[PDB]
């Protein structure tokens, strides 16, 4: 019944993925060993004839070593050793080494077991895909799996959670490169990505949580709260939901403006006590902060095209359309001439689940807005001018050419990507 | 005569009515097999 | 003219189709087990047209259950009245329509029609005389709307001859589920202009506005909606359900309503209105409850009826009253209003009087109008429609599920043309 197979590519995703299975976990009160003491959790769980639940999910990496700390941890009994498949060399943070060179040895393996995955589904719904824009395997690895998926898959639905690379947090110079080039391939296939700018997120934990030097640790339990406030919908069965269709119906217009902006609220220190609780007016109120976006750009300066609000906890309508009321006299919030309908509102009845000894406070209400703003073309422009600067004088071009990889994908890329900047620019212009 | 007139004056315009409705029977069947016909060739395009 | 075969579809068509059921069941006297424990002989005389008789004293609704999406199913069967439907008829697929009518009328909906059919044949063969159909659904959705109509065409194909009746639900900005709803709503109203003998155009942008201005109700829910649908549903159909002498039958409604084949959208009205709540309320005479049909404040469709003319007009009275006073009444009105009726159709506004008041009220009035100002209503559509298909937003959605742009097209042709036909009788004289 309506199931939903989620794939983690690379070490941000594999990482992500642990963070948000972690999560899963402890909202349906699974134990680490798939053990449990609604009914819907069971489109991201599977059950095994002993009574556990393991999560219908593959983890991929092209080196061992992020997935090898996933069959040694806490968590290693929840995953079947067949659902985390890694090779021996990495991709060396190039994308020619992911899709072509080393992701060609690993792409049939990793096919089979999602295959395998699909046999146990009744309605199988389609995949969420994790992994970063920057690495080899993120980048290389995730849009080779993408068009693999698109052919066995026919029209499955696709949706991404990609990471969008920032400095204070970047391992490669190429992290530019390597975003262009998956974003081109990996286009045409998917239904709807999520970006998580790794600066946005650095920066709430820094200025939300009062964390100095935000680790990966850090940055994934915050993003795994994204996350399972846009699944949530999923697995579970509340008052208001909506599933993998739903989503894209609402949110996306045209097949390639499939890129909403996510901003969650509140975002608590574990300390305190006194910052708290926030009421669903204030809640609401900081959905349409700059400082609460998972990507860095400013929405004023662009025009709405669709507004997802997905709530969880003690929330009631009459409260959301209350503050909902209140923001629309706030004239700064403009739409563009084509669309009526901006606000869509999902209510989840479960508060906000936290791990334990975690950086996050528990909260009796919080708030997802997923507004597909043509303000986040400013991000595609930020990575478009870094490629640009290094491509200009053909910079680290020879490693991606010396895997095979010719001069005219990078341009091919390059030139998809001023396309997209180009349809964000036509859709915000009145008829 | 002026009976089997109304008679079959009524089948004209019944076998009429299930004309103007096969051919709405035709749209769906073209429209669902363009519903795939294009996915098959998708794929087509994406292997090779 | 006997038996009234009744079908609902998707969301809206089961939860306002559950509650007509729950509302006739009580005016009838009829349990959730189906056991008349009624005190009046009316309540059974024509029980006939709605439920079938089974073995003993039970009685079972002549209703077919549809959706694409099995939870609304659920939610019907675990309701009050959930129990007295025949478990046989209800026909659910697995794979919704996710708010797309091409999904509900070309793909989904297509896969389960066949199932639908072979139910709506084993109660059509059990009838002595089956006067029609009668379907709940919305038009802003996908299984509703898209496989409403198709099933609608495919009963058409199967019984030409037969009434067909719907309760369409209008979609409105102020309670959307959806922002594609101005292309389900368009790509719906194609159809049935073409393939329904009458439609009650129920406007949710009317019902909202009831709920909010009227009743106070800050914030409406589906549940505040739907009291009014299903207070609305009763009136409409007493003449059909108990003994009387105007409009008894799907056929004779439609030959008094329908002048022309494609003005077959009516605006329905009632009084007094109320709210789920109010159960108080100490009102409501013969001069009050006809002073209310041409009041916009009362209509189901979001028109103003003084906007327009009336084509034909049926009007139900309910309770223990003076049909002496209400004939009194109802000609004043006719003689002081005289504008707002086309002088072409002479005697053209009809009235019934029934002994029995629906539930809560001892005094109610229900208007069934066929008005030139429903035009109001499609205008609405057409230029939601337009605002959206001049920039193609969205239509990935539809030509994605193997549609043509054409299709678009074409139903807003209709549509406008439909408007235009609605102007053209307004504006028509008697110089005869
Ligand atoms: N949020 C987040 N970002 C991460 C994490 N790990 C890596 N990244 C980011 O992802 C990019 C680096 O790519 P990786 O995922 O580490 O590399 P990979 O996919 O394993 O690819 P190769 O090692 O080259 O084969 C940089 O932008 C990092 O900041 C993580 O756990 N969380
Ligand atoms: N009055 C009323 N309208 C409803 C209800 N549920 C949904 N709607 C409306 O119906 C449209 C959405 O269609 P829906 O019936 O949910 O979809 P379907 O299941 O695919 O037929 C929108 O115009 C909604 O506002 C309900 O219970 N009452
Ligand atoms: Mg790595």
């Amino acid at each position: 019944m309506r199931e939903c197979i989620s794939i983690h590519v690379g070490q941000a995703g594999v990482q992500i993925g642990n963070a948000c299975w972690e999560l899963y976990c402890l909202e349906h009160g699974i134990q680490p060993d798939g053990q449990m003491p609604d009914d819907s959790f069971n489109t991201f769980f599977s059950e095994t004839g002993a009574g556990k639940h393991v999560p219908r999910a593959v983890f991929v990496d092209l080196e061992p070593t992020v997935i090898d700390e996933v069959r040694t941890g806490t968590y290693r009994q929840l995953f079947h050793p067949e659902q985390l498949i890694t090779g021996k060399e990495d991709a060396a943070n190039n994308y020619a080494r992911g899709h072509y060179t080393i992701g060609k040895e690993i792409i049939d393996l990793v096919l089979d077991r999602i295959r395998k995955l699909a046999d146990q589904c009744t309605g199988l719904q389609g995949f969420l895909v994790f992994h970063s824009f920057g690495g080899g395997t993120g980048s290389g690895f995730t849009s080779l799996l993408m068009e693999r998926l698109s052919v066995d898959y026919g029209k499955k639905s696709k949706l991404e959670f990609s990471i969008y690379p920032a400095p204070q947090v970047s391992t490669a110079v190429v992290e530019p490169y390597n975003s262009i080039l998956t974003t081109h391939t990996t286009l045409e296939h998917s239904d709807c990505a999520f970006m998580v700018d790794n600066e946005a997120i650095y920066d709430i934990c820094r200025r939300n949580l009062d964390i100095e030097r935000p680790t990966y640790t850090n940055l994934n339990r915050l993003i795994s709260q994204i996350v399972s406030s846009i699944t949530a919908s999923l697995r579970f069965d509340g008052a208001l939901n909506v599933d993998l269709t739903e989503f894209q119906t609402n949110l996306v217009p045209y097949p390639r403006i499939h890129f909403p902006l996510a901003t969650y609220a509140p975002v608590i220190s574990a300390e305190k006590a006194y910052h708290e609780q926030l009421s669903v007016a204030e809640i609401t109120n900081a959905c349409f902060e700059p400082a609460n976006q998972m990507v860095k750009c400013d929405p004023r300066h662009g025009k709405y095209m669709a507004c997802c609000l997905l709530y969880r906890g003690d929330v009631v309508p009459k409260d959301v359309n209350a503050a909902i009321a209140t923001i629309k006299t706030k004239r700064s919030i403009q739409f563009v001439d084509w669309c009526p309908t901006g606000f869509k509102v999902g209510i989840n009845y479960q508060p906000p689940t936290v791990v334990p000894g975690g950086d996050l406070a528990k909260v009796q209400r919080a708030v997802c807005m997923l507004s597909n703003t043509t303000a986040i073309a400013e991000a595609w422009a930020r990575l478009d001018h870094k490629f640009d600067l290094m491509y200009a004088k053909r910079a680290f071009v020879h490693w991606y050419v010396g895997e095979g990889m010719e001069e005219g994908e990078f341009s091919e890329a390059r030139e998809d990507m001023a396309a997209l900047e180009k349809d964000y620019e036509e859709v915000g212009v009145d008829s | 005569k002026k009976l089997e007139a109304a008679e079959e004056r009524r089948k004209y315009q019944e076998a009429e009515l299930l004309k103007h409705l096969a051919e709405k029977r035709e749209h769906e069947r073209e429209v669902i097999q363009r519903a795939i016909e294009e996915n098959n060739n998708w794929i087509k395009m994406a292997k090779e | 003219m006997r038996e009234i075969v009744h079908i609902q579809a998707g969301q809206c068509g089961n939860q306002i189709g559950a509650k007509f059921w729950e509302v006739i069941s009580d005016e009838h006297g009829i349990d959730p087990t189906g056991s008349y424990h009624g005190d009046s002989d009316l309540q059974l005389e024509r029980i006939n047209v709605y439920y079938n008789e089974a073995t003993g004293n039970k009685y079972v609704p002549r209703a077919i259950l549809v959706d694409l999406e099995p939870g609304t199913m659920d939610s019907v069967r675990s309701g009050p009245f959930g129990q007295i439907f025949r478990p046989d008829n209800f026909v659910f697929g697995q794979s919704g329509a996710g708010n797309n009518w091409a999904k509900g009328h070309y793909t989904e909906g297509a896969e389960l029609v066949d199932s639908v059919l072979d139910v709506v044949r084993k109660e059509s063969e059990s009838c002595d005389c089956l006067q029609g159909f009668q379907l709940t659904h919305s038009l802003g959705g996908g299984t509703g709307s898209g496989m409403g109509t198709l099933l609608i065409s495919k009963i058409r194909e199967e019984y030409p001859d037969r009434i067909m009746n719907t309760f369409s639900v209008m979609p409105s900005p102020k309670v959307s589920d959806t922002v594609v709803e101005p292309y389900n709503a368009t790509l719906s109203v194609h159809q049935l202009v073409e393939n329904t003998d009458e439609t009650y155009s129920i406007d949710n942008e009317a019902l909202y506005d009831i709920c909010f201005r009227t009743l106070k109700l800050t914030t409406p829910t589906y549940g505040d909606l739907n009291h009014l649908v299903s207070a609305t549903m009763s009136g409409v159909t007493t003449c059909l359900r108990f003994p009387g002498q105007l409009n008894a039958d799907l056929r004779k409604l439609a030959v008094n309503m329908v002048p022309f084949p494609r003005l077959h959208f009516f605006m329905p009205g009632f009084a007094p209105l109320t709210s789920r709540g109010s159960q108080q309320y100490r009102a409501l005479t013969v001069p009050e409850l006809t002073q209310q049909m041409f009041d916009s404040k009362n209509m189901m469709a979001a028109c103003d009826p003084r906007h327009g003319r009336y084509l034909t007009v049926a009007a139900i009275f309910r309770g223990r009253m003076s049909m002496k006073e209400v004939d009194e009444q109802m000609l004043n009105v006719q003689n002081k209003n005289s504008s707002y009726f086309v002088e072409w159709i002479p005697n053209n506004v009809k009235t019934a009087v029934c002994d029995i008041p629906p539930r809560g009220l001892k005094m109610s009035a229900t208007f069934i109008g066929n008005s030139t100002a429903i035009q109001e209503l499609f205008k609405r559509i057409s230029e939601q429609f337009t605002a959206m298909f001049r920039r193609k937003a969205f239509l990935h959605w539809y030509t994605g599920e193997g549609m043509d742009e054409m299709e678009f097209t074409e139903a807003e042709s209709n549509m406008n043309d439909l408007v235009s036909e609605y102007q053209q009788y307004q504006d028509a004289t008697a110089d005869e």
